[PDB]
């Protein structure tokens, strides 16, 4: 009893596609402009990104390829180093920021797609939340049914992204045809405000927000078919359409709106339909609505997978590692997940997730390309068939120490705070893997507990 | 591991009762899902609607910018254009939405056959350089205003003769300059044209002909309300700028009456506040005063129009050689060439820059804070009352960021006095309210005050910025 495989090369060009343009577009030209004064330097830091992104997407596959375990970076960071690291990945994973994910593009989702009903006015906060519970709950049931369904709807979103996305540009180029004159003189010429490293590295950091989320193949490996292959293939396929849009996009809108108008206003995607469409302007953030929609699915199933390949090391409880007999899905570890998504709705904020996550993200990426490295000069020939060159890794290296810089000179009481409690799964580490023999009541209560679990969800062991 | 195999689950788990509970659970959470749908349309339905936008024009989003002599805005022995095409950028940063040009048609004396309004005066500018600097002002999205004053080297506004010619040159004119592509007219001293009403609705209709953004500035020299009220009888939508408020100075409740009055007669429309039609603001008050009513006009519903030089507080009476009606911009020492060394740094506008306290930086923190929240753009504008020598009111649209100024016009220092908030409407007083921004040395900014204890000294304003209730 095993999860077949079942994603494709489309889908698994689906999967990235849909975590990668969830909400960037539509928001951050505002930031990119705000830091960096020129248009220009606007384009070349968001072409500069899309190259960067580009390097890890290439690094990473072949990274993926070498070890076909499933799970991410908690599989390939765990063969490497040994299981305290792996653990305190994980732990930081189930506790923060991967459950604030979710709820936060829900959140967004739920305001973008009530706005048509209140323009001007503040979405009331109570109607945003249970919308937002209400796709959370919507979706972690479509993927506990089966996962055709979901790889299904995968697919409907991403195609309503490129369409959304395929209109703006299209719009763009119309309003180009008419006369227009790209605003060429503001366009490159004076930069503005640029820094040595006082903006430019903002501004650097700011566009790299957008290009977040290509790191999820792995979380979703051994469940596609021919993962040698297809596995690579579709980052190759992904990673630059998803650039040279993101590009046409930023274009596009630079062009048919003033500097001062993007500087002041927040929502530059309505702002563009109010100018061009002029008529039914409102479905504009529905689709953005939607295009919010897919990705929290998508996430969800990369969550899941996620917890499971913990349960099978032992790290988590053996409660996760049971699935469906007949629908063959891990139905504990999807409603763990959306148990811990929706109990981040009665936090009062939601913004003080970011100050750890911004510069987490970015160091555990450097951490596996270590381990890649290390695992390189330990031993050879450990079924690689690709055989990168070894310059990408270190020019990644070397700049993920320039993102960790920036962020502690950006953040350092946030950054501090933030990694303590890193050291909080130390006696949760403890108390799980290194105290084993335990009292006999509490092995009874345990295997009592998880009794009741597999007797109300049907769910055999793995074998 | 820890827990049962296959065969035995499937062998315990097919007891009855437990197929249905697992049933009962899934209805159950379906009948759950459908009650958060339910409430979540309640909510919808059961929740206040938006107010309606007032079709917002361009001339509402900010400050107007006023040179009267183009000569010495940028020195002598430079009167072309091109020094406004560079000096564009600093206008830019002071983030002004309108420019008016000074008159620079030809007019020599009260000859009336020989005075043209069309015709461009070299010395100024050629046809050719006043488009290339409409260009540049339109790239920079700042829209140009000229002035069309027959007569402005003699006595007489128009002419001394008969004025009907006159009319019929300026109703010539109109086209050849709007065809030109300038955003809007201005004439001044109409108190001496007759019948001036007709021909003013008579321009009116011509510019809104054209199109809809176009404008027209009306300048008067009396502070009589109702002499203002009867020319605007049939110019309802006209800006007129006049010395309304030139008539009293530092006065704690009589510029509140003269508002409230103004505002309550004109049927609460959208008028231009300034102390004068063409003179500097330094004219009317003392040095001690300046901060005071820049942070006034900039706080009041309607379009605030500046005199150049009048952001850095620029004196016609501390240099003998800089005539009243034309002062001399001060950019550095050697702008003024006599008597080299009296000009100071504190007045020299290099020096207002990088200090924090100059009035420049207020004026631009204070434009910056104009043109982005629609409180200070298009909302209601409530005024209560308050202790003797104080003027306090609120801004307030529909349930944005809520304003509230209070001036401290008396001589001497003074507890605030708020007692009652008179007419608070839907925005309620909290007792608890930020501070943007102070007028006075000390006052430390962004921490929360309380306001039932404010101790404020002699001439300081204060903008308390509290969010909906
Ligand atoms: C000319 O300007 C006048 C100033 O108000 C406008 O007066 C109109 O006069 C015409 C016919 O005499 C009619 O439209 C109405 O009697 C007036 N309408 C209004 C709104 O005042 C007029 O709109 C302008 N143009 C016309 C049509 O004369
Ligand atoms: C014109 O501005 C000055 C400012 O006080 C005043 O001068 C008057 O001008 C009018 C018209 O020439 C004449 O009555 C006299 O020359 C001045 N008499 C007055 C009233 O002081 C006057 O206030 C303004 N014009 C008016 C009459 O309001
Ligand atoms: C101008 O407005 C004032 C406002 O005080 C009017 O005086 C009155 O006072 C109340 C209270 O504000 C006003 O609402 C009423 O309109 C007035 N009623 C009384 C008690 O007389 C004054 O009448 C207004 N004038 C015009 C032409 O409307
Ligand atoms: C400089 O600022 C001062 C503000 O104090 C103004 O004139 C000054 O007046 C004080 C005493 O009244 C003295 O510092 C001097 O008389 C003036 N300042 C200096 C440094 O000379 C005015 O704003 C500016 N005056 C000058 C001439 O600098
Ligand atoms: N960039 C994604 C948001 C996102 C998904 N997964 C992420 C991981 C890290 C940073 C951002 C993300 C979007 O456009 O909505």
């Amino acid at each position: 009893v095993t999860l077949q495989r079942n994603i494709t090369l489309l889908n698994g060009v689906a999967i990235i596609v849909g975590t990668i343009i969830g909400s960037g577009i539509f928001v951050t030209p505002t930031g990119v402009l705000k830091e960096a004064g020129s248009p220009g330097l606007a384009l070349v830091v968001w072409a500069a990104c899309g190259v960067f992104s580009i390097v890890g997407a290439l690094c990473y596959a072949e990274l993926g390829t070498t070890i076909s375990k499933s799970g991410g970076d908690y599989a390939y960071m765990l063969e490497v180093y040994g299981s305290l690291p792996a653990f305190l990945k994980l732990w930081i994973e189930l506790l923060i920021i991967r459950p604030s994910s979710q709820y936060i593009v829900a959140l967004v989702f739920a305001t973008y797609l009530l706005k048509p009903l209140f323009p001007t006015c503040p979405v009331p906060e109570e109607a945003a939340k249970l919308v937002a519970c209400l796709c959370v709950l919507l979706l972690t049931a479509v993927n506990c049914y089966s996962v055709k369904a979901a790889t299904r709807v995968q697919d409907a979103f991403a195609a309503a992204k490129l369409l959304a996305l395929a209109l703006i540009i299209l719009l763009g180029f119309v309003q180009i045809g008419k006369g227009d004159v790209s605003n060429l003189d503001p366009n490159f010429s004076f930069e503005g405000t640029k820094l040595d490293v006082g903006n430019i590295v903002l501004a650097l950091y700011s566009g790299l927000f957008a290009y977040g989320g290509w790191n999820y193949l792995n979380f979703v490996t051994e469940e596609m078919i021919n993962p040698y292959r297809n596995l690579p293939l579709a980052i190759i396929i992904s990673l630059p359409i998803v650039t040279l849009v993101y590009v046409l996009t930023n274009l596009a809108y630079f062009t048919t709106l003033s500097t001062e108008q993007m500087l002041s206003s927040e929502a530059v995607a309505v702002d563009f339909g109010n100018y061009h469409l002029g008529v039914m302007s409102w479905i504009i953030p529905v689709f953005v609505g939607l295009s919010c929609f897919g990705s929290v699915n998508g996430s969800l199933f990369t969550s899941s997978r996620l917890f499971f390949v913990g349960s099978r090391e032992g790290h988590l409880p053996s409660i996760l590692s049971m699935i469906h007999p007949q629908l063959l899905t891990p139905v504990p570890s999807l409603v763990f997940t959306c148990v811990m998504t929706l109990l981040y709705a009665f936090s009062k904020d939601i913004f003080s997730v970011i100050n750890f996550f911004s510069f987490f993200n970015w160091l555990c990426v450097a951490l596996a390309i270590i381990g890649m490295i290390w695992l390189r000069h330990r031993k050879p020939e450990l079924e690689r068939p690709i055989k990168v060159n070894l310059a990408l890794p270190v020019f990644f290296i070397l700049a993920c120490l320039f993102l960790i810089a920036v962020s502690f000179w950006k953040t350092p009481v946030e950054c501090g705070i933030g990694f303590t409690i890193i050291l909080s799964g130390l006696p949760v580490y403890f108390f799980g893997v290194w105290w084993k023999n335990k009292p006999k009541w509490l092995l009874q209560g345990i295997f009592s507990t998880t009794v009741l679990c597999q007797k109300l969800m049907q769910v055999v062991p793995q074998e | 591991f820890t827990g049962l195999s296959k065969e035995e689950l499937l062998k315990v788990a097919g007891s009855p009762g437990w197929v249905r509970t697992r049933w009962a659970l899934l209805l159950l959470f379906w009948l759950g899902w459908l009650g958060m749908l339910a409430g979540a349309v309640v909510i919808i339905v059961r929740a206040p609607r938006c107010r309606e936008l007032p079709a917002q024009k361009w001339w509402h989003t900010g400050a107007l910018y006023r040179i009267g002599d183009l000569q010495a805005f940028q020195g002598h022995g430079a009167g072309n254009l091109a020094g406004l095409k560079g000096r564009l950028d600093y206008l830019s940063s002071l983030k002004v939405k309108g420019l008016v040009l000074g008159p620079i048609h030809k007019n020599q004396k009260d000859d009336v056959a020989q005075t043209d309004l069309l015709q461009i005066d070299p010395n100024f500018g050629s046809k050719e350089d006043f488009d290339s600097l409409l260009q540049s002002a339109k790239k920079k999205s700042i829209r140009v205003i000229l002035d069309l004053t027959p007569n402005y080297r003699g006595e007489n506004s128009w002419f001394s003769t008969q004025v009907d010619t006159v009319a019929t040159k300026v109703k010539d004119a109109l086209e050849f300059w709007l065809q030109a592509g300038v955003d809007g007219f201005q004439v001044r001293d109409i108190e001496n044209l007759k019948d001036a009403s007709s021909f003013l609705a008579e321009w009116q209709n011509i510019t809104k002909g054209f199109s809809e953004d176009r404008l027209l500035i009306a300048g008067t020299n009396s502070s009589d309300l109702q002499q203002i009220l009867s020319l605007l009888e049939s110019n309802k939508d006209l800006l007129l700028t006049s010395s309304y408020l030139s008539d009293s100075g530092s006065t704690g409740e009589h510029t509140k009456s003269l508002v409230t009055q103004y505002l309550n007669a004109t049927g609460n429309r959208w008028c231009s506040w300034s102390l004068s039609q063409a003179r500097l603001l330094t004219s009317f008050l003392p040095a001690q005063l300046l901060r005071l009513y820049q942070l006034m006009l900039f706080t009041l519903p309607g379009t605030p129009v500046f005199s150049y030089g009048d952001e850095i507080g620029l004196d016609a009476a501390a240099l003998p050689g800089q005539p009243m009606e034309a002062p001399v911009m001060l950019w550095d020492e050697s702008s003024f060439p006599d008597i080299p060394g009296a000009v100071s740094a504190n007045m020299t506008v290099k020096g207002q820059s990088e200090d924090p306290g100059s009035l420049l930086s207020l004026f631009r923190r204070l434009s910056d804070q104009r043109s982005k929240e629609r409180s200070l753009l298009h909302g209601d504008f409530h005024a209560f009352s308050a202790g003797p020598g104080l003027f306090s009111y609120i801004r307030h649209w529909d349930q944005n960021e809520r304003f509230l100024v209070v001036l401290n016009f008396g001589d001497v220092g003074l507890s605030a006095g708020l007692q009652a908030s008179d007419l608070p409407a839907s925005a309620s007083l909290p007792a608890k309210a930020d501070l943007l921004l102070s007028t006075q040395p000390g006052r430390e900014e962004g921490s929360p005050l309380e306001l039932e204890r404010l101790k404020l000294e002699p001439h300081e304003g204060l903008l308390l910025r509290f969010p909906y209730a």
